[PDB]
């Protein structure tokens, strides 16, 4: 399952005639595109590898 | 019936309303709609509102529809349900609005709020303007403005033209008619009037004040020159001083220098200036030169 | 008279060009501007679709 | 029978209805339907509603059908079953609606609700407008509006033109006819009238009030100028002040400066202005210049 | 009535006001709008203010 979430503030005069506004005209734009399932877990680092990436000398 | 013609009541004023609309029923004299995309866009908007969705990719070439701007005046103490006249003016490349009809048009104020709704049939003269028309009682009032009339014991009469003498005359007339301290003067343009608290009492006071007669004192001498229309207007206070005037192709009816006598009233001034035999376009230059020299004892205003 | 348009494999029909047939073609009155009119010697202009 | 001609009753107002329809039965003077896709789209919609499904990919070139906009007025206290007149106006590239018939058209209000249904035969004059017509009793009322008439003991008469003197005159007439505290004035435009509680009693009160006679007091001096139609209208209160006027190709019947005498009534003003020998287009500029100078003691309104 | 014609009162003066606008209802005698971009720009501004986005 994939989730696309959007939030922001829109000026009414930036909305086009077809009730559309580009995402670059939204003030506090919060855009999120995430997923779950084993596909999403396959894109997470292992805990040991994350620990090393954060605490290894090099 | 002179005070109502010389002053205006504070708070009793007119506002301006504007709006956008479409005029249909033209005989092929509407917008081309190829150089005016907003006409077709707003027609599609109206159709979508009414329940018809024209596909976005489609060529619409209309001939009986014109995009128009509607202007109206919001009257004092306007009430919902009342009707006002509107003016309808074409906006782009339309040829005529002779037999058109104005569809539902919301008339917005300066604050971008709807104060009236306009819909009706346009009357166009038909040398006559074809892209502009008027609809009598074409808009119905929908919103009402709050006002402070009837609150307090003071109301200001605002003179159309600033004059200390006229302000004092109006104050003295009101004091002579309705008691000692009924009216006072604040400046050359405003006269403050004391009225009883309430709504009906103030309406009665204003009804008595408005039709009062005031003798107008003499104003400032003024010569109004309109070069765009080619006109000159001189009021009764214009006088002249004796001096010599010369201009091209103008001569004594003889020499090119013509004497202009000292003139006290307007008839003498008119006689002296007509003795010059000057065309009004020549009279404009003559008057400006005389104002520069000092013969013309008047304020020369170019409008 | 058929007219072809875009996005329409089939030509549309617009109408029939009918010819007028007289029984004495010598008898028409020449108006002038490349026009003939029926007279008493060539009356009854018979309209017909071409070919029949 | 003057109060009914000077005021309107609060809550007794007219609304505006709009709708879309198709007009059939034209003699090849309808829409081209190639530049107006909505005509064919709505014809297909109607056929589908009636049970005929034309395939989506098909060329429809009609000549006897025109897409039209229908406008109507919702009367006060309208009841279902009553008939009203409608105006039918072509919307795109149609040539004439001379013998057309308007099919079933729902007339929506501002709130996008159906208040009437329109269907009938158009009457077109036939110099005459061809793309606009009128159908008498062309629409049947289908919805009714709630109202507060008959509730409360107060009803407001709203003057067509704002005037403290006229408001006071109407109030005094009502008080002179129907008791001491029967009517009061709230502002220059509204007169509040006390009526008995109920529906029939208020109808009786309004019937007595409406036909009452009120002597109209003199209004403000006003000169209305219509440059688009080339007309000037001066009311009976216009006066003139003495001053000199000059304009192109106008001269004393002599010199280019012509005196204009002080005028008190309208006949004197008309005589003084006709002595100038001015065309109405010239009279417009003359009047504007005189208003700027101060000779014209009136409000100059350009409409 | 001569002092009012020879002098002016201090503080009793006139100011000058300026502004930009659009004039509509002309009979094909308006701007060409190809050499005057501001006419179309301000018309679009007015339409956007009124609720129409070209």
């Amino acid at each position: 399952t994939e989730f696309i979430r959007f939030s922001g503030v829109v000026n009414p005069r930036t909305i086009s005639g077809s009730n559309s506004v580009p995402s670059t005209q939204v003030a506090d734009a919060r855009i999120e595109y995430v997923g779950n399932g084993y596909i999403n877990e396959a894109q997470n680092m292992g805990w040991l590898q994350r620990f090393f990436l954060n605490l290894s000398p090099m | 019936e002179r005070i109502r013609d010389l002053t205006s009541v504070q708070g009793v004023r007119e506002n301006s309303l504007i709006g956008y609309g479409l005029v249909v029923g033209l005989d092929g004299t509407g917008d081309q709609t190829t150089q005016t995309p907003f006409t077709t866009q707003t027609l599609n908007n109206m159709l979508s509102q009414l329940g018809i969705t024209v596909p976005t990719g489609t060529n619409m070439q209309l001939k009986n529809v014109a995009a128009v701007m509607v202007t109206a005046s919001y009257p004092p103490f306007a009430r919902q349900g009342q009707t006002i006249d509107v003016v309808v003016s074409s906006m782009g490349n339309a040829k005529s609005l002779r037999g058109g009809t104005l569809l539902m048009t919301p008339l917005k104020g300066v604050d971008s709020q709807v104060y009236a709704l306009a819909q009706g049939n346009i009357l166009v003269g038909g040398v006559n303007q074809l892209n502009g028309g008027r609809i009598t009682n074409g808009a119905i009032i929908e919103r009402e403005l709050p006002t402070q009339f009837g609150a307090g014991n003071t109301i200001n009469l605002q003179l159309n033209d600033e004059d200390f003498t006229m302000a004092q005359q109006i104050t003295d007339a009101i004091n002579r008619a309705r008691g000692y301290g009924s009216a006072t003067a604040l400046d050359a343009r405003t006269v403050q009037v004391r009225v009883p608290s309430g709504n009906s009492s103030q309406v009665r006071f204003l009804a008595d004040i408005q039709n009062m007669e005031v003798n107008v004192t003499p104003q400032d001498a003024k010569v109004v020159i309109n070069s765009r229309t080619g006109s000159v207007v001189m009021n009764r206070e214009v006088t002249l001083d004796s001096c010599a005037v010369a201009q091209g192709n103008l001569s004594v009816t003889g020499g090119s220098l013509q004497s202009v006598r000292s003139s006290a009233n307007l008839n003498s001034v008119v006689r002296a200036l007509n003795a010059l035999g000057a065309t009004p376009m020549d009279l404009m230059s003559i008057l400006q030169s005389m104002q520069s020299a000092g013969c013309l004892r008047a304020k020369l205003e170019i409008i | 008279v058929s007219v072809t348009q875009q996005g329409q494999a089939a030509p549309v029909q617009v109408g029939q060009l009918n010819l007028t047939t007289f029984m004495n073609d010598t008898g028409l009155e020449s108006i002038g501007e490349n026009l003939y009119i029926e007279t008493q010697s060539s009356g009854a202009p018979n309209e017909s679709t071409p070919g029949l």
